[PDB]
RNA sequence: UCCAUUGCGACAACGAGCGAGACCCCGGCCGCGGGCGCCGCGGGACGGCCCGCGGCAGCGGGAGGACGGCGGGGCGAUAGCAGGUCUGUGAUGCCCUCAGACGCCCUGGGCCGCACGCGCGCUACACUGGCGGGGCCAGCCGGCGCCCGCCAGGACGCGCGGAGCCCCCGCCGUGGCCGGGACCGCGGGCUGGAACGCCCCCGCGCACCAGGAAUGUCUUGUAGGCGCCCGCCCCCACCGCG
C-alpha cells in the first residue's frame, strides 16, 4: 500500500535482495520491496553499471532484467 | 537517402546536442516560460525543449524543400489532442511562436532562405543536415 | 493520396525495368522495381526502419521465404499512400513479393514461387478483399444501431 | 445457396427444349456463349444471362445421365 | 495569327448525355485539333433531408446527389473554327459547354 | 476416474431447444472401440476427437 | 539514500514520497500559480523527489511567491489580474484566496447583481441548464 | 517467433486437441491480418500465438491494439523463457489444453461434453480474463502476471484462473453428472 | 427446399402477372480509350467445377479465382391504420380574427426558467493508464503565406494543403494520485447593433475505485476503440449525417 520512493541503510541490503534474484523487472521489485518503481528504476540503472546484471527486453513499459551470472 | 537512411530519433537528438554547444539557434527565455501549444496542460518537462524542437524542424524542412512549409503548417506536425472536458477530445495545433522564432534562428544563421510564399532549406542549411546525417550514417 | 497520377512519378528520369502495386484499406503501395543493390526503398527510407516496429518481420516477410538471391542485385523504389500504418506495412509486402515474381519473368520459377507464397501466406500474392463499410441512419455505427427506451 | 427464380428457371427449360447439341453438360462458358447468340435466346444483362447458363449446364448435366 | 489555346468546359449532369457529347466535341475539333477529354473528378453536391415533413417516426433520412460531370478540352484552332465547332456540336438542352481563352 | 478419447463419426443433429448443443454418434477412440451417441457443446465436425469423463451415459 | 518527509511549507505538508513539481501544486489546498513549473526559474529541478529540498531553496521559492514578477513569471500567469480595487497583477495562495473570493461575493452581495442573488440562492451562475443537474443534491 | 524463440519441437499431449491447437504455421510475429472470423472452422488453424494476442484486446479501453498486445505476448514470453528454462510458445501450447474443461452443462442442466475448439476458445479467454482483474488496480504489469497465468495453467495449478474456472465447469458438471 | 409464395415434389388444375428477384448505386479485379485531376465504356461469378448425400429444389464440405454461395445501400405489393403533420408551401373545407388586430414592424424579456422523476448521449472511475517530448498516418475529400501575440486571436497579404489512435523514449508508481474535470474567482480575446454565446489563460480539483432490479445493440473491415468532415450557424456540437 504505502512504498518508500529514499531507501536508506538498506540500499545494500536491496542490492543483496535484487543480487537474490534469477530475473526481475523493477515492478517486480516494488512488489517484492515496498518500494517506488521510480526509486526501483534508478537502483537498477547503477545495478548494471555495478555490471551484476543485464537487459533481456528493453520496452518504454518494462525492460525485464537478468542478473548476469551472480551464481 | 542519408538523413532518411538513418532514424529520426537518434539524428533528432544528436542534432539538437550540437546546436546548443555550437551557439546555433540561442533559446528566447520569454518563449521558452510556454507550453508548446493549447493542446498541452503541461509545459516541457525534457528541460532544453527548444533545442531538440529545432533539430526537427530543420529535419522537417530538409525533406520537404520545395513545398516551402510556413511556420503555422510545420506547426500542425506538433498538433496533439485538447483533452481534459467534458466534451469530446479535438486535435488541436503548436503554438507558432516557438516555431516562428526556430525559423527566424535558422533563417539569421542562413541554413534556411526565403521563398515566396514559405521559406525553404538553404544550400548552407542543407549541406549541414547531410553532414551530420553523414556523421552517424550507420 | 492514392489513387493519384503522381503514383511514383518522383522519380526524375531513372527508367525502371519492372513495376508492381500492393494495396490494402485504401493504401496503394507502387514499386519502381530494376536490378540493383539488393536494396529495397520505401518512402524514401530503407526496408530496416519503418513505424510499426513490431510488424518489421512483415514487411520484409519473403526475404527470409523466398530466398535472397532473388533479392540480391534489385532496388525498389516503392511508395507508400493512403490508410494508417498496418495498411501500409501489408501493402508493402505485397508490392515487393509481385515485383520479384515479375523479375524471373520468364523461367516456371514465377509459378513456383508464386506457389511458395501462396503456401507461406497468401495475400503476398492475392489482394485482400476486405476493404470498408458504410454508415447507415439510426446509429454511430454501420452495423450497430441506436438504444430503444421502450423496447 | 442461391436458389433460381421462375424466370431463370423455364428460360432454361425452353433453351433446352429448343437447343440440344450447342450446350454440353459441364460448360459454362459454351452454355454462356449458346445463350448469348442475339436473337435466339435474348437475356438483358450480363447477370440474369450468366444466370441462366448455370441452371442449363445444372440441366444439361441431369439430361446426359439419363 | 491570332492562334489561342481554347478552353472547352463541358457540364452535364446526364453522364449520358454528356457522354455522347464528348463524342460530338472530338468529331467536330478533329479537323481544328480537339484535345482528349480530361474528365473532372466527379463532383457530386450531396443534401440529405429527413423523409419526414413532420419530424416524427423512425428516423428516415433522403440521401440525394446531384453527380454533375464536367469534361475539358482545349483547342488551339482559329476563332472561325472555335464557332463552327460550337455550331456542329450536338445541342443537347440542359448541357453547359463553357469556353475560355488561354 | 482415468478419462477415455473418442472420435465422432457423423453429427446427428442439433438438440438443446435452445439450439446450440448437437447429437454425434461417438466411437472410442483406442481397444473395444465401443460407437455410442454422445451429446456436446461448441462446434464439432466429423473425425474430431472428444475425451469424455462420464463415458457409460449414452445420448439418444 | 537522503530524504526529509512533510514540510511545512504555507500551513501544509508536503510529502517526500512526492516529486516535488506535483507535490506543490497543493499548497493548502488553494492557490498555486506556478502551473506545474515556473518554480525551476526561481531555483531548482522538477524532479527534487520533495524531501531533498533545502532550507536554502525553500527561501527562494517562498521569496518568489511573494513577488511573482520576478523569474519570467508575467501577467499572463499569475491567480489574480487587475484587482477590484488594487487593480494589480498579484498571486493569492492558502488562506488568502478563500479570503479574497469572500471579498469579491461581498461585492456581489452590495451590488445585488444577478450574480449575487443565485450566489446566495445556492444556484450556478454559468451553467446553464439546471433543469436535470443535481440529482441526489435534492436542493434549491 | 519474435525471432528468439524457436517452432520446432513444441507440440500438445492431449490428442483431443491435437487439430485444433496450430503451431506449425506460426508468423514471426502474430500479426497475419486474416478472416479468421469467417469460414466455420478456420479460426482452429488460426496461430496460438496470434489467437492469444487477439484475446488480450478486450474491454474496449484495450480494443483493437494488436501492436500493445503483440508486446504483451513478447514480454510474457521474455519473462516465461528466463523463470521457466524451456520454449515460452510450449507454455501457451500446454496452458491452452490445461485450461481446456472436458464437460460443460446445458439444459438439454446437464453434463455435455466440450467440443475440441471450445475447449481451446474457453482456455484462450479464461488467460486473458484471470490476467486481466489480477492486473486491474494493482501496480503488477498486465505482460508480467499474463507470464504467470500462461505458466501456472501449463504445469496445472488451481491457484491459476483458467483452472480455478475449468475445475468449477466440471464440478458443476460433476453434480449434473 | 429458401434469405424469400424462393423453388421443387405431390396434386382438378393449367398457365400468366404484381410484389420477391431481376434492376439501379457504390466496392474489390481484368481490360480498352482518354488523361489540369483517375475517369468513361466493356468483361468477370454462374452454386460453374469437384467430392459426398439427395428423383428433385438443393444440403454440407474441396479447391481454383480480386471476388463464393442475399458484398455495405436505393427502390419497394395488395391492403390498410381515426400513427404524425392545417406550425413547410400561393395545399385546403369550416370558425375566417380583420385596424386600441391574432395582420405587419420596433424595443425589452422569455423559449435555456428549476424541491424533483425519466429518455438519447458525453466524460470518467486509471499502470492495456495519465503526463512530457520524438516519429509518422488517413479518407469524406482537402487553401495558405508573413508578422505580432503564452494563448485565444489580430494586422497585412497571396494562390494554394492532411488526423488521431498507434509507435519510440523518458516520467509518475497504486496515493482519489500527475486518475477525474465538475463547479467557482480573476482576466485576455473573438462574432455581432448588442452576450447572456463561444474561445483561451492562471487558479479552484466535486462526485465517481466498474454500478441494484432490470434494459439495449451487435457477425469481418464487424463490434468496439480513435479522430476528421459536413448539416443547421453572427458565435457555438456532448447532436445528427457521413
Amino acid at each position: 500500500k504505502v512504498d518508500y520512493p529514499a531507501d536508506e541503510a538498506a540500499m545494500n541490503e536491496a542490492l543483496k535482495f535484487i543480487k537474490n534474484s534469477k530475473c526481475i523487472t523493477h515492478t517486480q521489485i516494488c512488489e517484492r520491496l515496498r518500494v517506488s518503481v521510480a526509486l526501483a528504476k534508478r537502483v537498477m540503472r547503477q545495478l548494471v553499471k555495478s555490471g551484476d546484471f543485464a537487459i533481456v527486453s528493453k520496452s518504454s513499459r518494462m525492460t525485464i532484467f537478468k542478473n548476469m551470472t551472480k551464481k | 537517402s542519408s538523413v532518411t537512411r538513418v532514424p529520426a530519433d537518434v539524428f533528432i537528438n544528436s542534432f539538437a546536442a550540437h546546436l546548443k554547444n555550437r551557439g546555433i539557434i540561442k533559446c528566447p527565455a520569454f518563449t521558452d516560460y510556454v507550453k508548446t501549444g493549447v493542446s498541452r496542460q503541461y509545459a516541457p518537462r525534457d528541460a532544453d525543449w527548444f533545442y531538440i524542437k529545432a533539430a526537427s524542424v530543420i529535419r522537417h524542412f530538409y525533406i520537404s524543400g520545395s513545398h516551402s512549409i510556413g511556420v503555422a503548417g510545420l506547426a500542425r506536425k506538433y498538433s496533439s489532442l485538447q483533452k481534459g472536458k467534458t466534451t469530446p477530445h479535438h486535435t488541436k495545433r503548436a503554438s507558432c511562436k516557438v516555431i516562428r522564432s526556430i525559423v527566424s534562428q535558422f533563417l539569421g544563421q542562413k541554413l534556411l532562405i526565403a521563398g515566396e510564399r514559405g521559406r525553404h532549406i538553404s544550400p548552407n542549411g542543407r549541406k549541414m543536415v547531410e553532414d551530420f546525417a553523414e556523421g552517424l550514417q550507420k | 493520396d492514392l489513387l493519384e497520377r503522381n503514383d511514383i512519378e518522383v522519380r526524375e528520369r531513372d527508367k525502371y525495368t519492372v513495376h508492381t502495386l500492393g494495396k490494402k484499406k485504401n493504401s496503394v503501395a507502387v514499386a519502381f522495381v530494376k536490378a540493383g543493390k539488393g536494396d529495397i526503398l520505401v518512402n524514401n527510407v530503407p526496408l530496416a526502419l519503418v513505424r510499426p516496429e513490431i510488424l518489421r518481420t512483415k514487411v520484409s516477410e519473403p526475404i527470409m521465404i523466398l530466398g535472397e538471391s532473388l533479392f540480391k542485385g534489385l532496388d525498389m523504389n516503392i511508395k507508400v499512400a493512403g490508410g494508417g500504418h498496418v495498411s501500409q506495412i501489408y501493402a508493402v509486402r505485397q508490392a515487393i513479393s509481385r515485383g520479384v515474381l515479375a523479375s524471373v519473368k520468364d523461367e516456371a520459377a514465377r509459378s513456383e514461387l508464386r506457389a511458395k507464397l501462396v503456401s507461406y501466406d497468401r495475400q503476398l500474392v492475392v489482394s485482400d478483399p476486405r476493404r470498408c463499410e458504410a454508415k447507415k441512419f439510426g446509429g454511430r455505427g454501420a452495423r450497430a444501431r441506436r438504444q430503444k427506451s421502450y423496447r | 445457396g442461391k436458389v433460381r427464380t421462375k424466370t431463370i428457371k423455364r428460360a432454361a427449360r425452353k433453351i433446352v427444349e429448343n437447343n440440344y447439341e450447342s450446350l454440353k453438360p459441364k460448360d459454362f462458358q459454351n452454355n454462356k456463349a449458346i445463350c448469348s447468340k442475339r436473337n435466339v435466346a435474348i437475356i438483358p444483362s450480363k447477370r440474369l444471362r450468366n444466370k441462366v447458363a448455370g441452371y442449363v449446364t445444372t440441366l444439361m448435366n441431369r439430361v446426359v445421365k439419363g | 495569327d491570332m492562334h489561342q489555346k481554347y478552353t472547352i468546359i463541358v457540364v452535364g449532369k446526364d453522364l449520358k448525355l454528356v457522354e455522347r457529347y464528348v463524342k460530338s466535341i472530338v468529331k467536330e475539333g478533329r479537323a481544328f485539333g480537339i484535345s482528349g477529354p480530361c474528365r473532372a473528378p466527379v463532383r457530386r453536391l450531396t443534401i440529405t433531408t429527413r423523409k419526414s415533413p413532420c419530424g416524427e417516426g423512425t428516423n428516415t433520412w433522403h440521401r440525394f446527389e446531384l453527380r454533375m460531370y464536367k469534361r475539358t478540352f482545349w483547342v488551339t484552332c482559329g476563332g472561325n473554327d472555335i464557332s463552327t465547332i460550337l455550331s456542329k456540336t450536338v445541342v443537347i438542352p440542359g448541357i453547359q459547354v463553357t469556353v475560355e481563352v488561354e | 476416474p482415468e478419462p477415455i478419447n473418442a472420435r465422432v463419426i457423423e453429427v446427428l443433429g442439433r438438440t438443446s431447444s435452445r439450439g446450440g448443443i448437437t447429437q454425434v454418434k461417438v466411437e472410442f477412440m483406442t481397444g473395444e472401440k465401443r460407437q455410442i451417441i454422445r451429446n456436446v457443446i461448441g462446434p464439432v465436425r466429423k473425425d474430431d476427437i472428444l475425451v469424455l469423463m462420464e463415458s457409460e451415459r449414452e445420448a439418444r | 539514500n537522503d530524504y526529509r518527509d512533510l514540510l511545512r511549507m504555507f500551513n501544509t505538508n508536503i510529502q517526500g514520497k512526492v516529486v516535488l513539481e506535483c507535490a506543490l501544486v497543493g499548497i493548502k489546498g488553494i492557490g498555486r500559480r506556478f502551473a506545474n513549473v515556473a518554480l525551476k526559474k526561481a531555483n531548482i529541478d522538477v524532479h527534487k523527489r520533495a524531501g531533498e529540498l533545502t532550507a536554502a531553496e525553500e527561501d527562494a521559492l517562498m521569496k518568489v511567491l511573494e513577488d511573482p514578477l520576478s523569474h519570467g513569471i508575467p501577467a499572463w500567469m499569475l491567480n489574480r489580474n487587475n484587482d477590484f480595487e488594487s487593480g494589480k497583477d498579484m498571486h493569492i495562495l492558502v488562506n488568502t484566496i478563500a479570503s479574497t473570493h469572500r471579498a469579491d461575493l461581498e461585492r456581489l452581495r452590495k451590488t445585488r447583481c444577478e450574480r449575487g442573488v443565485r450566489h446566495h440562492h445556492n444556484l450556478k451562475v454559468r451553467g446553464q441548464h439546471t433543469k436535470s443537474t443535481g440529482r441526489r443534491g435534492h436542493v434549491v | 517467433l519474435f525471432n528468439k524463440w524457436p517452432l520446432t519441437d513444441v507440440k500438445c499431449q492431449d490428442e483431443s486437441l491435437e487439430a485444433y491447437i496450430s503451431i506449425d504455421n506460426h508468423s514471426f510475429v502474430p500479426h497475419s491480418a486474416g478472416r479468421w472470423s469467417a469460414k466455420r472452422f478456420r479460426k482452429a488453424k488460426c496461430p496460438v500465438v496470434e489467437r492469444l494476442t487477439n484475446s488480450l484486446m478486450m474491454h474496449g479501453r484495450n480494443s483493437g491494439k494488436k501492436l500493445m498486445a503483440m508486446k504483451t505476448v513478447g514480454e510474457a514470453f521474455e519473462l516465461i523463457n528466463l523463470y521457466t528454462g524451456k520454449n515460452p510458445v510450449q507454455v501457451l501450447v500446454d496452458a491452452v489444453a490445461n485450461s481446456g474443461p472436458r464437460e460443460d452443462s446445458c439444459r438439454i442442466r446437464q453434463s455435455v461434453d466440450v467440443s475440441p475448439l471450445r475447449r481451446v476458445n474457453i482456455g484462450i479467454y479464461n488467460i486473458a480474463t484471470g490476467a486481466r482483474k489480477a492486473a486491474f488496480r494493482k501496480v503488477r504489469p498486465f505482460a508480467e502476471c499474463l507470464a504467470e497465468e500462461i505458466m501456472n495453467a501449463a504445469a496445472g495449478a488451481d491457484k491459476s484462473y483458467a483452472i480455478s474456472q475449468r475445475n468449477s465447469v466440471e464440478r458443476i458438471a460433476v453434480s449434473n453428472r
